[PDB]
Formats: C-alpha cells, structure tokens, sequence
C-alpha cells in the first residue's frame, strides 16, 4: 500500500 | 519513491489493499505456467538481460585477435494500463466492499494471458521462443472423441520417458480441454480420474494456452527469469479517474527441448 | 579446471611465473585507459551484458499491453593467441633467464592496443562507441609547431571547464606526440614543464591511440566494465610448441559526452 | 513539505541523487566569486533584507520628533527553471548512468553566471552596485600583448598595497584571459609561472565575468549574504516532462572600495 | 604478477 507494490506472486 | 510513483496516486491505503488483493488472486487464477516452470528470484529493476553463455563470432579488431560477442537474452517490460473511478476508490474507506475493480481484474487477466502465451506459444518480438515451438518431441493431436484423451496423454508421457526425461510429469489443459476432461465419462467412469492415475504431478487449468501440454516439473528445463515481478504503478489522474497499470519485467528460456510434448486440436 | 584449461598445458610452474610476470608488466606499459577510466571489478565468466537502463520500443503482444525491451551493452571477448617454444619453456627450470617471451610480449602489446583503441577510438563490431566519437566538445588540431602544444591544451582545458566538467584533468598523448612534448623546448624551456603546470592530473603515455585526449578523472564518466580480466589460457600443444593465448572479456561505456576533448593531427 | 514541494515531483530517489550531484558540481565549476568573497551562512527563508546600519532622513510625525528610516539592502530571489525528460528520470532506477542532465547543467551555468556578474558587474534592479563599479582604485587595461600581463597585474597589486589593503591578494580572470595566461609563454617561460610568483593567493577561473579583477581575500570587504543557498524545487509535470528549477535568495554588499582593482580591454 | 590487473591509477 503506497509502496513498491510487488504482489509477490512468484512460483505458485 | 520508485518508478511506480505510487505515493502520487490519489488512492487510499484501504483502496490500495483491495486493489492489490484483487490483482493478486485474479492473476493467480488465470496463470498456469508459474506452476510448472522455474520462476527465479526478482533480480531488481537494474536487470536487463540473461546470459545464455554462448559466443557470437564478430569481426576482429586487428590481425591476431579472435573476437566473440557474449550472447544474452533480453528482458521485456510488460505494462497493462487500466483506469479506475475515483468514486469507487473513495468508497472503500467509507466501508464499500462492492467497489468496481473490474479494470484491475481485466488487466490481471490480460497480463497473465500474455505471460503464459509468451512461455508456451512464444513472443518473437522479444526473441522468446515458445515451449510448443522448441519441443523436439513429436506433437500430438487431441482426439475428436474426448473419451480418447487418456490415449493421447499416455503416448505423450511415453515420449517424455523415451527421451530420458524424468521428474514429476504435469499436464496443462486449455480452458475448453480442461472442461471436457472434467465432464467426460467413458461408460460412466470419469476420464479425469483416469488421467489423475496417469499423472504423478498435477492437471493444471491453463486458460491462456490452446490445446494441451505434457511436460516435466523436475526443474532446470523451463526458466522464467524475473527482473521485476508483477506490481501496480501510477501513471496519471484527474478529478474523476486514476490511470494505474500492472508492470512486469521478465524473459523465458527453454533449456531442454525433449522435456515437453505439445498437443493441439485437429485443424 | 576452468575454460582456460591451464593445467593441461605442458608448462612448468617456473615457466608459468616468467610468462605471467612478462605479460603483466608488458600489458601495463602499453595500456593507458585503465589509468583514467573507471575499471570495475571482474563480474565473472557469466557476465554477458551491461544494463544501460534504457527502454526500446517493441511490438506489443496484444492490444492493451505496452511492451518494451530492456537495453543492455554486450560484452566482447578478446583473445590474442601466441605460440611458445617448448625448449624455451623447459629452459626456465634449468636456470635460463633469457627465454624467448617475445610472443608473450607481442600478444600483450596487441591486447593492450585493442583495448585502448576500443576505449578511445571505438569498436563498432561490439557496439562500443569510442570516446573520440562521443566527445560533444569541439575537437582540436595539433599544431605543426610543437612549441604551440600548450596553446591547444589550454583551449582543450577551457572547453572542459566551460562545459561544467570538474575533477582532476588528465592529458593522454600518443606515442609520437608524447615523444614530441618530451623533446620540444621553446627557447630552451621544455614545453612538458609548461604542460605539467597546466595539468592538475597526469600526462599519460598512450601508444595505442593517435593524436591526444584531454579528459577528466573525476570518476563516473568513462566505465570499463570487466567481466573477465586479462588471463593466460591454454589452447593446444605438440612436442615442439605450445599454443597459449591472452584472453579478456569486457565492454566500454561513455556516460558523459562533454567530459573529454579529442585532438588529432592534420592530413 | 516546503516551498520547493520536492515530494510532489515524479522523480525517483535515485534520480534525485544524480540530479543534485550534477547541479552541485556544475555550479561549483562555473562559480568564482564565492572563492574570494565572504559567503555567509543561509539566514533562512524568512530573510528578506540586510541592515546597512545607515539612517535615512524622513518626514517627522509631529514637531519635536526626529524620525529616520533604517536603510537596508533587499534580498533578490533568482530562479532558473529547467525541464527534464521523465524517460531520462525513470532510466536512472533501471541502471542508466548516461541520463540527459543537460537542462540541469545549463540551469546551473546560468544561475552561477548571474551570481558572479551580480557580484562583479552589478544588478541595478536589486540595488546591487558590484565590485567593478564600487572599486575606487584606478582601473587598468589588459595589454594587447599577453606577455605584458605581468606588468598590469604588478600595477594592480601595487595599487592595493598603496591603498593600505593587506591580506592574500587573488586574481580573477575571465575565460578568455585565463586561457591566454595558460598558453602564453614569453621566450618559452610560461607567464602563469610569473603570475603565480606575484600572487600569494590564487588565480581563479571566472568565466562569467569580463576582463579581470585583482582583489584581497583578507575578509570583511565583499559580503555575499545568503538567505537561501542553491536548491532544486518542483514546479509542474505531465506524463512526459517535469519542470524543475534552481532557486537562490541572496544579495551582495561591497564594504571597501579600495579593496579591489578592475581590469578590462 | 598475474596476467594483468585493472585500476592502474
Ligand atoms: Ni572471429
Ligand atoms: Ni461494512
Ligand atoms: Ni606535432
Ligand atoms: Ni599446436
Ligand atoms: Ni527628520
Ligand atoms: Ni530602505
């Protein structure tokens, strides 16, 4: 929230 | 701040949480390659190429010098913009849970489809060969009778085993083929139960691709090199709308040709 | 071992020491850019490109997606082979101090000249623009009277100062121009003493280049990106000769156009 | 925030660092007065005038009252706008070291030149006379033969010594005169070595001024009163460009007329 | 030495 913002999906 | 400039967007902390949650779970539902390929750690915004280790002959500077260029696979930055209503954003802090995040879901669906299409079908403009194009194993045709799908999957598995490829085998099905396998029953026996006994790995819902793929998940064959994973950035805004985007910088590399078997419908 | 395969070469440990010492001091004598540019630490044999941080327009995968390729500067591998007599190699262990290392010295002179010519004059085959080509400052012509060299150096220095460029200024002279400055005396007063009072940096002997250069050594303007520094590798051998080589993997980048002033002769 | 509104500019932390570094060193390269004048500590954004301590006759309020206005030199705010490409700004975070900061350097050169010409040539609109106009010592002419420059410097130095002026003497040369001194050699002997042996201070590269100046650096004669030193502020931006500016609030005061000697062509 | 080393100044 109001920062970087990488949803960090990565390997699922 | 960074290149996303999220702090400049008129978006509440509460709205940011819901927007990020929706994009995350929507992307996870439509994506299906990140479940079989090796997804690397984000290398950072500075990452721009992946060394392929090969040399490229180039004109020598002078006599007595043997010059070669170091080969590298470039990263592509994918950016899917979308526009949100500022009324829907401001409603979140006031307690609204029915805010219109459809632009977020469509951007997530578009970015997820572009990524899987790049992994499996290719992206020639970014020098990314698809898994289907690089598969050295004989491609197969999906049967007209869906009750014969276990037959074509069994022959695909044997192609991998006969190529010295090991590891847990997984099967990625398109949206239409996945729905057919789930509903089809040969004399009442569901053919998906037959497939689950044939696949030691998983049967993955892959709506972005067409046809089917049978590959190995042993690791080291399919490499999704991430420079920057999917994130939400800010572009511009007025008194009524905000223009955001999903951004991602990556490349795909296929190291083992015989590690996959492609399947398509009869044309 | 490594890609150099040094352990397979029929070269004594004593001979290796003499070969490595000679190549080291010979390369340092002919080299001059590594004394004014920023030379990075060796990134390793995997290094293949240097990110320039810039984006390149590329065809989008589908509508609604904005795709860009990540620009990067490729590394070039320079490899200068040379052949040694096995009698000269075996003489080292027997106490010989006059073994013929001239092929070693010639390879060092060649690799040093290729590198400095790449930094200052360019190497289009490796996408490396020279400092002379990138110099946005007005180039100057060396006078016919060597006693007027302080005039052209003074104007070159003022061009750097008028461009907002700071830092200790250094002057690189070609082999002919350096010899001229060392011998020329205006009414008995040596012109090199005049130049030494005008240059806060150093007057560098640069035999590989032609003409002269006046640049700043403040740092951050000229970047010699090393992937693999100079090394001696083994290629092949018979009962009479050994084929070795000087190898180096690098690229050059010029970040500040106004940070240099090029000088040349007239035709 | 402050009046700069830097937090509102779409500029990454990495880009801000390179932009500030480039503006700082470029301004320092073109500046040449702050090396001979007394530069004060920044008094703050509230600073608006410098007390000259003198009184001004003014109409009395009533009979029996003697009224005087307190004279003071006002501060002037110099603001040099420039525009940067957002592609060049966003390239920094991606690893770019060749981003186009030429608008930054051009604004730095312009602001530096305005300051030096204000100190040495004057700025009548801001009640700033300048060193050249206030110099009570006899002005000199630079010779046509550059080998005669030591003659005119020796006379300028003698004028300062004959005026009771002490302190390390320094010589500020324009871009053309500085290049001439660096290249000219009388019978091979460089004239700069002759000049360095006459100047106990320094010979300063002053590209903004025209001609030359020989002054003292003892202190207390030339005062550059800073209210706000050079800073980078944010004005506006779109999807392609950001319009920034170099800002400075200062005034100059010359307290000793005989402390300088001006030279021209 | 050893072949060569950068940063000679
Ligand atoms: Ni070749
Ligand atoms: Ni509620
Ligand atoms: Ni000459
Ligand atoms: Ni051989
Ligand atoms: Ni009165
Ligand atoms: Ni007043």
């Amino acid at each position: 929230t109001l920062a970087a913002g990488s949803l960090s999906i990565g390997s699922l | 701040m960074n290149n996303l400039y999220r702090d400049l967007a008129p978006v509440t902390e509460a709205a940011w949480a819901e927007i990020e949650l929706e994009a995350a779970r929507t992307f996870k539902r439509h994506i299906a390659g990140r479940r079989v390929v090796d997804v690397s750690d984000p290398g950072g915004p500075v990452t721009a190429a992946v060394s392929t280790g090969r040399l490229i002959d180039v004109k020598a500077p002078t006599n007595g010098v043997i010059a070669h260029l170091r080969a590298s696979k470039p990263l592509v930055r994918l950016r899917v913009p979308f526009t949100l209503s500022r009324n829907e954003i401001d409603d979140v802090e006031r307690g609204s849970k029915d805010s219109d995040w459809e632009p977020v879901k469509e951007a997530a669906k578009k970015l997820a489809f572009v990524e899987d299409r790049t992994i499996f079908e290719g992206y020639s403009a970014a020098s990314i060969e698809g898994i289907r194009s690089a598969s050295s194993n004989p491609a197969l045709t999906l049967p007209e009778d869906p009750r014969e799908i276990p037959d074509v999957i069994s022959q695909a598995l044997s192609e991998l085993r006969l190529a010295g490829v090991d590891g847990p085998y997984s099967v990625l099905l398109s949206a239409d083929v996945y729905t057919k396998v789930s509903e089809t029953s040969d004399h009442g026996y569901p053919i998906r139960e037959h497939l689950n006994r044939l696949v030691d790995g998983d049967i993955i819902w892959a709506p972005a691709i067409d046809g089917a793929f049978v590959l190995t998940t042993r690791g080291g064959d399919f490499d999704l090199q991430l420079g920057t994973d999917v994130a939400i950035g800010y572009a511009s805004h007025d008194t009524d709308t905000v223009r955001l985007y999903l951004q991602e910088t990556l490349t795909f590399l296929c190291y083992t040709a015989e590690a996959s078997v492609a399947l398509s419908h009869k044309l």
